[PDB]
RNA sequence: CCCGGCGAGGGGAGUGAAAAAGAACCUGAAACCGUGUACGUACAAGCAGUGGGAGCACGCUUAGGCGUGUGACUGCGUACC
RNA sequence: UGUAACGGGGCUAAACCAUGCACCGAAGCUGCGGCAGCGACGCUUAUGCGUUGUUGGGUAGGGGAGCGUUCUGUAAGCCUGCGAAGGUGUGCUGUGAGGCAUGCUGGAGGUAUCAGAAGUGCGAAUGCUGACAUAAGUAACGAUAAAGCGGGUGAAAAGCCC
């Protein structure tokens, strides 16, 4: 039976994936908006 | 000085449309030989108008 | 089931001669242009040329009111550059009168080959007699 | 990647696009963008987690009947003969013998048959446990299992 | 003779052993059903309603076949901002038969 | 011939002639900027 | 009974040769080759090999009767392009595309 | 695990290219041509299956108003009259009867008439 | 064996299960280029579609008046990022 | 640049003012059919319905739910030379990404279900590589020292040899 153990209801959260499509929600600026330091590779304040 | 669309296939033909080769259209038959030449020319024999000529 | 469509294989249309003396420009050229489109048929279609042919006669004849008949201007450009070239009403009918009724009713037709195919069933003259006797055009009293 | 550092044309008057290694990733022959690294893949199981599915899995091959005990289990000589008989006439082909002491000719006599396997009551694991359609438990297997898993 | 009657939404001008496709009823494959709700029945003497739908007429539909339509796309793209969004649809239609019309 | 294609593509990549246009194209582009001035 | 030959690969562009082509479709045999001698095109030396070796083919490999023979199918397709080097001015090259073409002469008495 | 996209981008490209048979040039053979189109043709579809509504009514409504004005009366006082003879008849229907049986239209114009007047 | 310049290339013959497996050789996509057939197109203006839609050509079909291709004419309609 | 300050024809009312009754008019509201979200509510209890109310334009962005690809386990199982993958058509099907069946090509592999991991989905980056178009059978064929004829060889001679 390892093809029937399946896990619990809510544990395997999906993951986001960002740059794939329209339809996903992420894609184009995979979430983090338009220009400025914090769209940026690396980009971001110190703490 | 030059192009700022690409031109279709259509456009092309429609350009080659003048193209065309005509024919020859038809080409005459000696008196003598009665092989066929071209107008106002001598044959391959080396005839014209029945008479023989050049014969190299 | 489907609404109708007129063929225009099929498509009976009459001819019809119509006296323009005295009558109004855009009154009587409002009436041709229904009568050419086939608006007044139930088998009409708008992509279908379904009107009649209407023989337009005495041409000359036609009126307008007011002050028209000297102010109303017809322009027109030939393509060459400094090419406007007006002509008054009076000019027109003393001209070429076939050209009035024809402009008009060519502007309240649509534009496009169908409206093109619907001005090709008016027959204009500035006469009182007309070559289509073989037609055998009846009198629409309009 | 085996290259080298200069830029392949000048940043600016080339109608090329700008392009500064010949490494890049979007180039040919360039260099993966997020390339592997080897890597370590376990999971940490708690002890009381590997215990408790090894305590389930247990309770559902004897539910299930697809736990045998015997008595004793062992062949005569170290030969894969004698044991694919011994099997044939326990209705068993495949199978995971499980035995608290090893013996020998045993492990020699299921090494060669596929469906089979031997282990030692200390060496289970749960995925032969689900793997294999019956488990064959020596009882003094199932002392030792039962001391194991308290 | 035909008859026009109220359907689904809708109206429909029928003559006798025509088939018409309806929307959805919730009526058996064989069964038969009656619109009793005709809005006019011409033969060669016109029978129309002064109140609506007509005092002594109705007709007698059997229902042929349940459906499904054919499929449309519904595109809905807004240019330059990043939304698009496509969708399908087959509608559920009802083919019945007309089996008699009673003025 | 795909040698001296790839090399023959490879001629005006690292230039630095200004009047020209990417290093070979003649123009008149320093009187077009200086005008601009 | 249809009878090809072919000319693979043939050193002349097929746009040049499909107007010979376009000459010599749907004649008699004996038409198309009188055509042929007389148009001064090397695109027609290379179309009447392929013709002559069409009717070749025909009365050899299939059934004879030359005088019955029409050209069907006759159809110039393009072939491999050779790429070339051609040095321009100012250092810099461009790519000659020497361009063959595959002529088919398909011909037939039916 | 490297997976190559060969074989589902060609499953992709070839989906819309078939959605666009018949149109004019890179429309129907080039991907990236093909995709604005099959898109802004589906937008028109939309588009459309609300004007085929409004375009049917317009239509409608002029073979109404022609027929009812042989019968002496235009579609303005036709349709009110009907309304007020509490006749429920839709217009696609009085436009079928108005071609097909002039008969039955002369009556529905008496109808109408008769409530009107 | 035949055409061909004792060519190139081809057509047969033969091997092969298969030579549109022939060395330019497994599969053989797309762009791009052709040949053939059906329809449209030489008085008509524009993101080339879409809604309507006649006619024609092929298949049906117990004429059931459908399907496929084309698409005159007509409403609306200024690509994507 | 051309009427060119009603969209146009054209209008002496088809203008303006006042009153009134019609009709047209949108993806608004209603009718009919369908889907989905959030409540409420009697069961069904691990949820579906006789219900029932109401909501469903959407960028940045947040939340939820899925499809496909390659690889691992299930799988020494199950499909497969009575023909796999792939390629190319057709038909059916789902709200969608998609799925399923089958003709022809192909000629040897494919993989359910349920889990697991990702080099997991391209139309754009003056993106990288290969192929192929376009202009186009167009410019050009590289010193304006210059060729003409006879004969030979050859399948063919302006260019080779004399």
């Amino acid at each position: 039976r390892l093809n029937t153990l399946s896990p619990a209801e809510g544990s395997k959260k999906a993951g986001k994936r960002l740059g794939r499509g329209i339809g996903s929600g992420l894609g184009k600026t995979g979430g983090r908006g338009h220009k400025g330091q914090k769209s940026r590779s690396g980009g971001g304040v110190r703490r | 000085a030059v192009q700022q669309n690409k031109p279709t296939r259509s456009k092309r033909g429609m350009r080659r449309s003048h193209d065309a080769l005509t024919a020859v259209t038809s080409l005459s038959v000696d008196k003598t030989s009665g092989e066929k030449h071209l107008r106002h020319h001598i044959t391959a024999d080396g005839y014209y108008r029945g008479r023989k000529v050049i014969a190299k | 089931m489907k609404t109708f469509t007129a063929k225009p294989e099929t498509v009976k249309r009459d001819w019809y001669v119509v006296d323009a003396t005295g009558k109004t420009l855009g009154r009587l050229a409002t009436e041709l242009a229904r009568r050419l489109r086939g608006k007044h048929k139930a088998e009409y279609t708008p992509h279908v040329d379904t009107g009649d042919y209407i023989i337009v006669l005495n041409a000359d004849k036609v009126a307008v009111t007011g002050n028209k008949r000297t102010d109303k201007v017809y322009y027109h450009h030939t393509g060459h550059i400094g090419g406007i070239k007006q002509a008054t009403f009076e000019e027109m009918i003393a001209r070429r009168p076939e050209r009035v009724i024809e402009i008009a009713v060519k502007g309240m037709l649509p534009k496009g080959p169908l409206g093109r195919a619907m001005f090709r069933k008016l027959k204009v003259y500035a006469g009182n007699e007309h070559n289509h006797a073989a037609q055998q055009p009846q009198v629409l009293d309009i | 990647v085996t290259g080298s550092g200069k830029k392949p044309w000048r940043q600016k008057g080339t109608g090329r696009a700008r392009s500064g290694s010949i490494k890049s990733p979007i180039w040919r022959s360039g260099g993966v963008t997020f390339a592997a690294r080897p890597q370590d893949h376990s999971q940490k199981v708690n002890k009381k987690m590997y215990r408790g599915a090894l305590k389930s899995i247990l309770s559902e091959l004897v539910r299930q009947d697809r736990l045998i005990v015997v008595e004793k289990f062992s062949v005569e000589a170290p030969k894969t003969k004698l044991l694919a008989q011994k099997l044939k006439d326990m209705a068993l082909e495949d199978v995971l013998i499980i035995t608290g002491e090893l013996d020998e000719n045993l492990f020699l006599a299921a090494r060669n048959l596929h469906k089979v396997d031997v282990r030692d009551a200390t060496g289970i694991d749960p995925v032969s446990l689900i793997a294999f359609d019956k488990v064959v438990m020596t009882a003094d297997a199932v002392k030792q299992v039962e001391e194991m898993l308290a | 003779m035909y008859a026009v009657f109220q359907s689904g939404g809708k109206q429909h001008r029928v003559s006798e052993g025509q088939t018409v496709r309806l929307e959805k009823l919730d009526i058996a494959t064989g069964e038969t059903v009656e619109f009793a709700e005709v809005l006019m029945i011409a033969n060669g003497e016109e029978v129309k309603i002064g109140v609506p739908f007509v005092d002594g007429g109705v007709i007698k539909a059997e229902v042929v076949a349940h459906g499904r339509g054919e499929k449309v796309k519904i595109v809905k793209f807004r240019r330059r901002k990043h939304y698009r969004k496509q969708q399908g649809h087959r509608q559920w239609f009802t083919d019945v038969k007309i089996t008699g019309i009673s003025a | 011939m795909d040698i001296n294609w790839r090399h023959n593509q490879s001629t005006f990549y690292h230039f630095t002639s200004d009047h020209r246009i990417s290093g070979w194209k003649e123009t008149n582009a320093m009187y077009v900027a200086l005008n601009s001035q | 009974m249809e009878t090809i030959a072919k000319h693979r690969h043939a050193r002349s562009s097929a746009q040049k040769v499909r107007l010979v082509a376009d000459l010599i479709r749907g004649k008699k045999v004996s038409q198309a080759l009188d055509i042929l001698t007389y148009t001064n095109k090397k695109a027609a030396v290379l179309v009447k090999k392929v013709l002559e070796s069409a009717i070749a083919n025909a009365e050899h490999n299939d059934g004879a009767d030359i005088d019955d023979l029409k050209v069907t199918k006759i159809f110039v397709d393009e072939g491999p392009s050779m790429k070339r080097i051609m040095p321009r001015a100012k250092g810099r090259a461009d790519r000659i595309l020497k361009r063959t073409s595959h002529i088919t002469v398909v011909v037939s008495d039916r | 695990a490297r997976v190559k996209r060969g074989v589902i981008a060609r499953a992709r490209h070839k989906k819309i290219l078939k959605q666009a048979k018949g149109y004019y040039g890179a429309r129907s053979r080039v991907y990236r041509v093909a995709f604005q189109a099959v898109i802004k043709a589906g937008q028109y579809a939309y588009r459309d299956r609300r004007q085929r509504k409004r375009q049917f009514r317009q239509l409608w409504i002029a073979r109404i108003n022609a027929a009812a004005r042989q019968n002496g009366i235009s579609y303005s006082k036709f349709i009110n009259g009907l309304k007020k003879a509490s006749v429920e008849i839709d217009r696609k229907i009085l436009a079928d009867i108005a071609v097909f049986d002039k008969v039955a239209f002369t009556a529905l114009v008496e109808k109408a008439k008769a409530a009107l007047a």
